[PDB]
């Protein structure tokens, strides 16, 4: 129904400052409280969307090209509005995507379209966007090192926290 | 054998929202901030934790229990399982990371009693 759907207090890609999120038929725009550049995403590059709880709630947007847009700070009540937006405007189902909370460190590391996902019994424990990765190295058998540059390529999401992610190592049998 | 950190989102410690490392001694769990997401790791999954300093940056390396860290044999009932072996964080708070490493080591030792 509405022309614009607006949502307040939303963080874009681990932004330190929240901003205003506006949804329209032709795509989405985010504008920071004062300091920073506005972000835009055309409807033609909206391929999918996931809804889950994060450091409030997060809408993760999957581009038709390889990439992820993270919008968190939504309230739980915001789901039904968002689901209508993505379905009616973006031809997309907003998938409810629960993450694993058991605290296990074994499962499956899967290389998807835009992210390296570690799944625990088919539910994601965490996701690493390819755009954040500085290097991928064989560290032995059967070990792969995924390195970040929080401080060439820069890993902004790795450095958004006070505790900056430097490296993750996976044991993956059968590539040695 | 079977352990479990949390069952529900609302059981996560409230300081999780600051995207920082959180120790939840209560649930035998540490919570690591990965790409905007608070990720729990149970203490029974952890091998050791080490602090180090290079310049103005301090480093926290957590090593996990995994095959090799081979044959034979494993109690995960998942022979082809992939494992998180380790992850490294960096910060300027050298004293905070020293505390974290000690809490984890101290937690681990009860876990192996």
């Amino acid at each position: 129904m509405a022309a614009i759907e607006s949502f307040d207090h939303i963080y874009l890609d681990l932004s330190k400052e929240p901003g205003k999120c506006r949804f329209a038929e032709n795509g989405l725009g985010w504008k920071p409280v004062g300091g920073g550049e506005t972000f835009t995403l055309d409807v033609s590059n909206i391929g999918g969307a996931q809804w889950s709880r994060a450091a409030g709630y997060e809408v993760k947007i999957l581009q038709r090209t390889s990439g992820v847009i993270q919008l968190d700070g939504f309230q739980q009540e915001d789901y039904e509005r968002l689901a209508k937006i993505f379905k009616n405007w973006y031809s997309t189902n907003l998938e409810n995507k629960e993450h694993s909370l058991r605290g296990w460190n074994w499962g499956k590391a899967e290389f998807g379209k835009a992210e390296l996902t570690f799944n625990v019994q088919n539910r994601p424990a965490f996701e690493i966007p390819y755009s954040e990765i500085a290097n991928t190295n064989l560290a032995g058998r059967n070990e792969i090192a995924v390195e970040f540059a929080p401080g060439q390529v820069k890993s902004k999401k790795a450095s958004a926290s006070r505790d900056q992610l430097v490296e993750i190592r996976f044991y993956i049998p059968g590539t040695t | 054998k079977r352990f479990e950190s949390y069952k529900r989102d609302n059981q996560l410690p409230p300081k999780v929202r600051d995207m920082g490392i959180v120790i939840d001694q209560k649930n035998n769990t540490i919570v690591l901030p990965i790409m905007g997401r608070p990720v729990p790791f149970h203490i029974n999954t952890i091998k050791n934790a080490s602090k180090s300093d290079e310049g103005e940056w301090s480093f926290l390396r957590i090593n996990f229990l995994s095959p090799g860290q081979r044959k034979d044999d494993q109690p995960f009932e998942d022979a082809s399982a992939h494992f998180v072996r380790s992850l490294t964080f960096r910060s300027t708070d050298g004293d905070r990371y020293a505390e974290i490493a000690n809490q984890i080591s101290n937690l681990k030792r009860e876990a192996v009693k």
